[PDB]
């Protein structure tokens, strides 16, 4: 087609507001203002390929699954409604944070001012999809325990609305604070230590390891150290510039530890219903 | 700096051919297309067409396409424009202008002039 | 063909006063324009592309805005040296057109 026709071109004609990582030097797509030329970026090869393909799939997927958990038979569910509503709290936060940023992703070379708006649109999603992650994890760990549970709640929704308003500052978006985006994000999801430590005290090592928490978190833990990780200090485009540009650059693997981490973090929940399916809403435990 | 220079003025006859080179340097030369512009003495510009030094492929404004062949030399870097069968409609200045990832034209040759005449 | 009209045709004011060139494409171009200078005899340069981002080493007196099929380029505080042609290209269909072209004469 002979319609908004372009070609990639290397990091250093790029305009300023297009430079974020100068490790990656060939294959950018130029700025383009049209949201059309944009789109149809989508099934074009360049730098941004399988950062917006990797959260698009990733989109539908946690839609689809979000779906079938509403349609799953309330025979196998101790409140149904009520589980069903910080399930979806979960499921919220997880679909805006996937759309928000393969939306950005693909909207990225448009302007400037596209392009900052869509970005807080990002930044904000990992927040969403953090706060919401909190949420039927907690109602089912502190489930005997009402008062931890609430303020708990609350204070990772301050932290996490303090993290939404943050990301409206414009010098968050330059690659130099990009060791201080990476710390705000993480300090958030590791700021569950604490209602971890809380949970384990109260309930011991055993109860801790025999319902399986231990070990999900851990792997959360993992999943979500690494993830940072390789984000902040650009693994493994830092070794071989120049080589990765369109393919396992660290925002592209950074991407599918998001989608691999929400995954990982639905099936520990599950696990959690499952197992308060087979004892009850009844609590004589002390 | 990027810098596009072309060939001098040339005078030539009714029915004969013109070569127009743009020499460029600056930078890669495969990674930006090359453009060619005809302006008419007291007109405006004009599109002749748009060439890809990297595919070698070429697309022709229609009223150009038995007019104009663009060619390449990519060992020097650079781009070539053929006129044939030149009549007195065919006198103007012929620019080179390289595209950056659009059709937006940066960086522009000097121009060269084409006069024809049977004097 | 996407045509391209450029207006005013010619015009002519004095140093330090505001003029503006319109111009109007028949189809939609989808801010895939740009405007350029041409000095007598010399070589045309970019002033704004993607219908508003000004080019480098262009001072901020140029302005381009618009959208659709409808594009502007400003020029505040005219001064001695921003006598010319300019013209406006469209780059969203081919084959790439460009307007009449407008002639600035200062007094
Ligand atoms: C499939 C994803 C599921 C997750 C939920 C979110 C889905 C949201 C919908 C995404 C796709 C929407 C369709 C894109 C259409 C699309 O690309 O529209 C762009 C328009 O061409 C805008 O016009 P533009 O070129 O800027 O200029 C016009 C002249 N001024
Ligand atoms: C009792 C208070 C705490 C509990 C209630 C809150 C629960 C969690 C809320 C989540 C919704 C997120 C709202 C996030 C609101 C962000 C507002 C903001 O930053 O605005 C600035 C921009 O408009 C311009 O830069
Ligand atoms: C699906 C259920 C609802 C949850 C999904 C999220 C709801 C909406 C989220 C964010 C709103 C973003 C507002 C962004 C506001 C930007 C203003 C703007 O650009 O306006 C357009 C004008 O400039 C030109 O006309
Ligand atoms: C039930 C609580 C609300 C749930 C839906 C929240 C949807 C996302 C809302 C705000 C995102 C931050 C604002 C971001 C808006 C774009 C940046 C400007 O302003
Ligand atoms: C029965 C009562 C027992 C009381 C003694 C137990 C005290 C627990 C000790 C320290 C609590 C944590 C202090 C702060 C350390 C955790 C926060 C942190 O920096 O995390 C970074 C990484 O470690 C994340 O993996
Ligand atoms: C200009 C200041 C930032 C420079 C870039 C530093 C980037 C480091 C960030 C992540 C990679 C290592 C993460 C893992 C290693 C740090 C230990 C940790 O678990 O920290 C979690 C929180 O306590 C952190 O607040
Ligand atoms: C489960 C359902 C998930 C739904 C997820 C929806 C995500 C997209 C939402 C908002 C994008 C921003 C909209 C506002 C900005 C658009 C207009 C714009 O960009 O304007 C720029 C300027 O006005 C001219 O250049
Ligand atoms: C269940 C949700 C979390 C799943 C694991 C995700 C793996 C990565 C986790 C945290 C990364 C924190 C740092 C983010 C870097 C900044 C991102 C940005 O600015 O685009
Ligand atoms: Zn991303």
């Amino acid at each position: 087609e002979f319609e908004g026709r372009w070609r990639v071109i290397p990091h250093d004609v790029l305009p300023d507001w297009l430079k974020d990582n100068d490790f990656l030097l060939h294959g950018h797509r130029p700025p383009m203002p049209s949201f059309r030329a944009c789109f149809k970026s989508i099934f074009r090869i360049h730098t941004e390929t399988g950062n917006i393909w990797t959260h698009l799939l990733g989109c539908v997927f946690f839609l689809c699954l979000g779906i079938f958990y509403m349609f799953r038979p309330n025979i196998s569910f101790v409140a149904p409604l009520q589980e069903k509503v910080v399930f979806g709290l979960f499921f919220l936060g997880a679909i805006l944070c996937l759309s928000f940023s393969w939306l950005f992703h693909t909207v990225y070379c448009h302007s400037e001012g596209v392009s900052r708006l869509f970005s807080k649109l990002d930044y904000s999603g990992i927040a969403l999809l953090i706060m919401g992650s909190f949420v039927p994890w907690l109602y089912y760990s502190f489930y005997c325990n009402p008062q931890p549970c609430f303020i708990y709640l609350i204070v990772i929704c301050v932290l996490g609305i303090a993290a939404i308003i943050v990301s409206q500052w414009d010098m968050f978006a330059t690659p130099q604070y990009r060791g201080v985006r990476a710390g705000v994000f993480l300090g958030l999801g590791l700021s569950g230590i604490i209602p971890t430590l809380h949970y384990v005290i109260s309930e011991g090592f055993l109860k801790a390891a025999t319902i399986g928490q231990i070990g999900w978190l851990m792997l959360m833990a993992s999943l979500y150290i690494t993830g940072a990780a390789l984000y902040a200090a650009r693994i493994p485009e830092r070794f071989f510039p120049g080589k990765c540009d369109i393919w396992f650059h660290s925002h592209q693997l950074f991407h599918i530890f998001v989608v691999a981490g929400a995954f990982v973090h639905f099936h520990g929940v599950s696990n959690l219903q499952e197992f308060r399916f087979m004892i009850g809403g009844g609590c004589s435990e002390e | 700096e990027v810098l596009l220079q072309q060939s001098g003025p040339e005078l030539v006859k009714p029915g004969a051919s013109v070569r127009i080179t743009c020499k460029a340097s600056g930078y890669t030369f495969t990674d930006f297309n090359m453009d060619w512009v005809k302006q008419s003495p007291g007109k405006s510009l004009e599109w002749i067409g748009d060439f890809n030094p990297n595919s070698g492929g070429s697309i022709y404004n229609q009223k150009f396409k038995d007019k104009a062949t663009f060619t390449v030399d990519k060992s020097s870097s650079t781009a070539y424009m053929e006129l044939r069968s030149l009549t007195f409609e065919d006198t103007a200045v012929y620019y080179c202008a390289r595209e950056t990832g659009t059709a937006w034209f940066a960086y522009w040759g000097q121009g060269t002039l084409v006069t024809v005449s049977a004097a | 063909d996407i045509q391209m009209t450029q207006s005013p045709a010619s015009l002519s004011a004095s140093v330090g006063e505001t003029v503006t060139i319109t111009c109007r494409a028949s189809g939609n171009i989808h801010n895939f324009l740009a405007w350029y200078q041409q000095k007598q005899g010399k070589s045309p340069q970019v002033l704004v592309y993607n219908a508003k981002t000004l080019a480098d080493g262009v001072p901020s007196r140029f302005s381009g805005s618009g959208s659709g099929t409808q594009y502007s380029l400003k020029i505040n505080s005219l001064q001695p040296e921003d006598f010319g042609s300019y013209y406006c290209q469209q780059f969203w269909s081919t084959p790439y057109t460009f307007g009449g072209g407008t002639k600035l004469e200062i007094n």
